[PDB]
């Protein structure tokens, strides 16, 4: 699968195996809830950006979901977890946000991998790590 | 136990067919202030010693950030309801969302029209509640019209903000 711009001579071809050791350029964790918010500043109307999903319990075991000219064009391969899986652009910024927010699971704990493709190489802007717990402190 | 709360009060103004400028807001966390709104510097600011001192300063560039996206899109809002009456008018919206002991979250927005509450959204079922008034009735409708004109996506974002702002903001104290 290809991500990034063909217009801009942006594309990557994603290699998940190769996520694991790309340094994102934010990374937390949150502990009983998912939700991941992305930031994307100056999307074409061509690109392709996305998100990946690592399964906690098994590294090979990998989800994507990718989004481009404002509409989702691949879903999660398992959606019944989903609360909201979708991006939305800005009014008084020219900012793309892609929001993936889901019900904290045995199945959706792991790690979530916001993708862009820059100078046809994969980047990670922010990476989310969920694990089970409890929301109320 | 009492659920944790952030609630957000964001107002607009107009008078004589013209919106002011800019807006006002302020926001609690638990039901205790925790951040104002410098309308002429507009930034958003710590209210109170554990604001200013525990919460990272980078809320601040969030928060200026959020507001200001949801504070323009009162300001078109409050354009397009029909009042051709003189005098100063406003537009209030109090946005909540809630995570509950039993680690269940709720959310909500609500618009007042010179005080008066004319609508109710659900920001997790995207159900709509209007007072039964005629005057109510008409303004929900001048509002929710100009809306129509990505619907779920946009209302579960709000929430989604939210809910990441409180988790955020409650394990930093
Ligand atoms: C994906 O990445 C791994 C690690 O670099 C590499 O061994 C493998 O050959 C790559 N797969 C493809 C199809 O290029
Ligand atoms: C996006 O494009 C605008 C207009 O060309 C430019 O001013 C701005 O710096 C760009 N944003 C970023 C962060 O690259
Ligand atoms: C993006 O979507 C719009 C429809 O909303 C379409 O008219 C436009 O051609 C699309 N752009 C590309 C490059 O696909
Ligand atoms: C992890 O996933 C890979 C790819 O599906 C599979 O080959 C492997 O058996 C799995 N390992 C475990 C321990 O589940
Ligand atoms: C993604 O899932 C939604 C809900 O089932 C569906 O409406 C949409 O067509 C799907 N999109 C793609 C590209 O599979
Ligand atoms: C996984 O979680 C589900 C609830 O989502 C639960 O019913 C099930 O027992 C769990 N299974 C394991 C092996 O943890």
């Amino acid at each position: 699968v290809d991500l990034g711009s063909k217009s801009s001579n942006s594309t990557c071809r994603l290699n998940v195996t190769e996520l694991a050791s790309i340094h994102p350029g934010e990374t937390w964790t949150l502990h009983g809830m998912c939700i991941s918010i992305c930031y994307y500043e100056n999307v074409t109307e061509d690109e392709i950006i996305g998100v990946a999903f690592t399964w906690q319990h098994n590294e090979s075991v990998v989800d994507l979901w990718l989004y481009q000219n404002d509409t989702v064009i691949r879903n999660f391969s398992d959606i019944t977890t989903n609360i909201l899986q979708d991006g939305l652009k800005m009014r008084t910024v020219p900012v793309t946000k892609l929001y993936t927010s889901r019900m904290v699971t045995n199945l959706t704990v792991g790690r979530y991998d916001c993708l862009r493709c820059e100078n046809g190489t994969t980047k990670i802007i922010e990476r989310l790590y969920v694990r089970l717990g409890s929301l109320y402190p | 136990m009492e659920p944790h709360s952030l609630r957000y009060n964001l107002m607009v103004l107009s008078q004589d067919e013209s919106v002011q400028s800019g807006f006002l807001a302020e926001g609690h966390l638990d039901g205790q202030p925790f951040l104002r709104y410098d309308r002429q510097k507009r930034r958003a600011k710590p209210q109170g010693q554990w604001a200013e001192d525990v919460l990272g300063a980078e809320t601040w560039d969030t928060e200026t950030e959020d507001l200001t996206e949801n504070g323009q899109d009162l300001r078109r809002t409050l354009t397009h309801i029909k009042d051709q009456k003189g005098g100063l008018h406003s537009l209030q919206e109090i946005r909540v969302c809630e995570i509950h002991e039993d680690s269940s979250t709720r959310g909500s927005r609500h618009f007042y029209y010179n005080g008066e509450l004319f609508l109710s959204q659900n920001l997790e079922t995207q159900e709509s509640t209007v007072p039964q008034s005629s005057r109510a009735q008409t303004l929900a409708m001048n509002v929710t019209n100009f809306w129509k004109e990505k619907t779920k996506t946009h209302y579960r974002a709000m929430q989604a903000d939210c809910l990441q702002k409180l988790q955020r903001y409650l394990k930093s104290g």
